[PDB]
RNA sequence: GAAACUGCGAAUGGCUCAUUAAAUCAGUUAUAGUUUGUUUGAUGGUAUCUACUACUCGGAUAACCGUAGUAAUUCUAGAGCU
RNA sequence: GUAGGAUAGUGGCCUACCAUGGUGGUGACGGGUGACGGAGAAUUAGGGUUCGAUUCCGGAGAGGGAGCCUGAGAAACGGCUA
RNA sequence: GUUACUUUGAAGAAAUUAGAGUGCUCAAAGCAAGCCUACGCUCUGUAUACAUUAGCAUGGGAUAACAUUAUAGGAU
RNA sequence: CCCGUCGCUCCUACCGAUUGAAUGAUCCGGUGAAAUGUUCGGAUCGCGCGAGAAGUCCAUUGAACCUUAUCAUUUAGAGGAAGGAGAAGUCGUAACAAGGUUUCCGUAGGUGAACCUGCGGAAGGAUCAUUG
């Protein structure tokens, strides 16, 4: 059973402090490992496109999910980023400048795409959404 | 800091000055003088904020540099001159004589006084000791020093000082049964009669005061100023006679006045 | 008797080689040993009034006045020369758990030769000006226990 | 009345959070353990003693002026005043 | 602890001599902090959780250290010296 | 003998929070402002509350903690 | 329904010669600018006196550098070896029914792989049961 002594406040505080580490959410935000991850605790990161890659969809689906290999400028790390929307991979080229955001699940894969935790938001300073709707045009240079 | 601060941020100004939050980034920093910075009312506030003779800082300086305002019968040209409790402010051109007193809410009020009442003021004695050559003297809480004081006068007593001659004409011993006004704390500005005094060795002394309506409150010795012998003050009190009214009765009076 | 140092120890301002005698003189006058009462209801030990020790840090016979905080505690250590460690025991409130934890504070204090102290007895210490690197308190009373 | 000497100020203000884990800091204390231009109130009695101005002592320097050095700086040397 | 020196002044602050002391599972000492502290901010059954670089208060710094003159006040940097 | 505990009081920067008053056209706000046009008045207002722990003072003596008891070297 | 080796692609960390490297803070010893104090010194300036620069002596504060070692934060590395993920790979069939040798725990040994075997243990057994 719990300790209940009126003079046992120290033990209760220490026990809670020790047991907090069993909590995964608490440990994630108190171990200081977010700075060694590709984004280093940022909502977005810019990078250079290295190569277009197709990723097979997970069972029971069957598709080729279009993604890009991006090297982050600020630390040189390499990640896989999904390119959403139909035919939007055609707006991406090798050595292009892309803005990368999270996939929405805080560092975890989404949907039937395996091992992909990022998506492309902008290419060459123009949002992919504008390119898909023809609102803007990708800069020639 | 590396030395004395010369500025005072407006939010850091004492609340009893009643300065607008958005009036500016600064408030008039009180100058060195007889009264402490937190327990004073600079002439700039009196002339501009209270009496509204001056509409601006520049107008206050212009008025003061004409030698038109006197504090304790002496002309003062310093805008931030610290004028505090019991001080007399006189403007001969307008035939106005004011005494600085705390209202029931603890804020300095310019109490208009008669010409006769403007020739004297009350002071609280800090201590009596021997100066050079063995000359006895006492100092008050408004920075004054008086030599050859009456041997009966002692610390915490009140002396009636004639401004024209700068001499003690009467004094009140600090004792039970005397009407006093509180000059500090939450009870500042209240008036009552001392009931008993609690003295603790190596600690502050507690004074118990009973209001004219029977309300009782206590404060420290340093926050008590004796106003007279018995129950009659030696000076005219402001409106309210140092009687603190509860918010309920204040609202009742306001509603009655509205109709 | 107490001249155990390389220098002669004496009470300052107490003239000894006077042609007159201190018959009806007050303490510290006429060569008579100087002592004083510290106030706050504390009584001067009889061992300081009639003692021969020289201690400039003694509350009753030295040049140190008692002012500030008066604290009580237990004699934790009495191994230093004229200094003891006073252990103060108290309870710290743990707000979240609405409970208490034991805590202690070690307070170095000067003890005059007029007091006999032992590890474990109750002492009362008054605050004074800094006397050493860590000593700011003077033993005022000892309960032998 | 420019310039210049003299006096005062420039230790306030503004900016930032690198260092710092009983340290800064908050509340609460002490200085009978010290310094404090200034403001406000009070207080200043013997100097030459035989030299012997006190109806008032002495020598300079700025600005100014005129000989300049250096690629050059509120870098800088002489000379004539007061 | 004693006696001195230095300081505006207390104090191993420093010197000479002396004693072996002082802290620690009631967590010392060491390490980390993407740690200046506080007033406060977000959310609100209650209890709590998270945040606090930033306009108010206190501290510190002026590329990194160190030393210093002037001055009432600076170890000042829109001051000097290395 | 020493404390815990509880009651009460003092004191405890402002700003922020709660909150009294007040038709910035309303509101977020602000600390304003109102009567009448008197060569003025309302002494115009610019309240009040809150504030862990720790410290200071005070009343209580239930529940608790530490110390003491008889080799009488005890009290008077 | 399901286990493992083996085979393919990708991702993440781990070990690792290099007497690895960088930065920060302390530890041992050494050198040591500048300034301050002190000793000597006396260009020069005013009336035998007074003031006094350059320089010099020894100390104090002490930057900066070099040596030794320890912590903290990063980081390169030939090669090695782990785990994970990925519609339709190969060999068996170990576990699920008494899964066809009941299953499993510890320990030891041995086999392409699942696994087999020995000793002691559990039922989470396929027996709550022989006063027969
Ligand atoms: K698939
Ligand atoms: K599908
Ligand atoms: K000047
Ligand atoms: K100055
Ligand atoms: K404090
Ligand atoms: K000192
Ligand atoms: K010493
Ligand atoms: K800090
Ligand atoms: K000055
Ligand atoms: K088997
Ligand atoms: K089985
Ligand atoms: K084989
Ligand atoms: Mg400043
Ligand atoms: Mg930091
Ligand atoms: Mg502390
Ligand atoms: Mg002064
Ligand atoms: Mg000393
Ligand atoms: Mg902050
Ligand atoms: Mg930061
Ligand atoms: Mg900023
Ligand atoms: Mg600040
Ligand atoms: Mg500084
Ligand atoms: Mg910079
Ligand atoms: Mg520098
Ligand atoms: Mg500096
Ligand atoms: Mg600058
Ligand atoms: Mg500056
Ligand atoms: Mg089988
Ligand atoms: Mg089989
Ligand atoms: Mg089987």
């Amino acid at each position: 059973g719990k300790t209940r002594g009126m003079g046992a406040g120290r033990k209760l505080k220490s026990h809670r402090r020790r047991q907090r580490w069993a909590d995964k959410s608490y440990k994630k935000s108190h171990l200081g490992n977010e700075w060694k991850k590709p984004f280093a605790g940022s909502s977005h990161a810019k990078g250079i496109v290295l190569e277009k890659i197709g990723i097979e969809a997970k069972q029971p689906n069957s598709a080729i999910r279009k993604c890009a290999r991006v090297q982050l400028i600020k630390n040189g790390k390499k990640i896989a980023a999904f390119v959403p929307n139909d035919g939007c991979l055609n707006y991406i080229e090798e050595n292009d400048e892309v803005l990368i955001a999270g996939f929405g699940r805080k560092g975890h894969a989404v949907g039937d795409i395996p091992g992909v935790r990022f998506k492309v938001v902008k290419v060459s300073g123009v949002s992919l959404l504008a390119l898909f709707k023809e609102k803007k045009e990708k800069p020639r240079s | 800091a590396r030395g004395l601060k010369k500025h005072l941020k407006r939010l850091n100004a004492p609340k009893h000055w009643m300065l607008d939050k958005l009036g500016g980034a600064f408030a008039p920093k009180p100058s060195s003088g007889p009264h402490k910075s937190r327990e004073c009312l600079p002439l700039i506030i009196i002339l501009r904020n209270r009496l509204k003779y001056a509409l601006t800082y520049r107008e206050v300086i212009s008025i003061l540099m004409q030698r038109q305002v006197m504090v304790d019968s002496k002309v003062r040209t310093d805008k931030t001159y610290p004028a505090g409790f019991m001080d007399v402010v006189s403007i001969p051109k307008t035939n106005e004589n004011f005494r600085l007193l705390y209202d029931t809410k603890g804020r300095f009020r310019l109490h208009s006084v008669r010409d006769e009442e403007a020739k004297f003021k009350l002071c609280k004695v800090r201590s009596v000791q021997f100066g050079q050559k063995g000359i006895p003297y006492l100092n008050t809480y408004d920075g004054r020093t008086i030599r050859y004081p009456d041997p009966l006068i002692k610390a915490n007593d009140t002396i009636k000082l004639d401004l024209e001659s700068n001499k003690i004409v009467d004094f009140i011993k600090f004792d039970v049964g005397n009407v006093v006004m509180v000059t500090g704390g939450r009870n500042r500005g209240r008036v009552g009669v001392i009931k008993n005094r609690e003295k603790h060795k190596g600690s502050f002394e507690t004074v118990h005061i009973q209001d004219a309506l029977g309300h009782e409150f206590a404060t420290r010795l340093g926050n008590v100023f004796t106003l007279g012998k018995g129950t009659k003050p030696w000076v005219s009190l402001p409106k309210g006679k140092g009687i603190k009214l509860s918010i309920i009765e204040e609202a009742r009076k306001r509603l009655a006045a509205q109709s | 008797a107490e001249q155990t140092e390389k220098a002669f120890l004496k009470q300052p301002g107490v003239f000894l080689s006077s042609k007159k005698t201190g018959k009806g003189k007050r303490p510290g006058k006429g060569g008579n040993r100087y002592f004083k009462s510290i106030g706050l209801g504390f009584k001067t030990p009889r061992e300081a009034t009639e003692g021969t020790y020289i201690d400039k840090k003694c509350p009753f016979t030295g040049n140190v006045s008692i002012r500030g905080r008066i604290l009580a505690g237990t004699c934790h250590s009495a191994k230093m020369n004229r200094t003891i460690i006073v252990r103060r025991n108290y309870l710290h409130y743990v707000k979240k758990y609405q409970r208490y934890e034991k805590r202690h504070s070690n307070i170095p204090a000067h003890i005059s030769p007029c007091f006999r102290v032992k590890e474990g007895d109750h002492v009362i210490i008054g605050q004074c000006r800094p006397l050493s690197k860590t000593v700011r308190f003077n033993v005022l009373k000892v309960i032998p226990a």
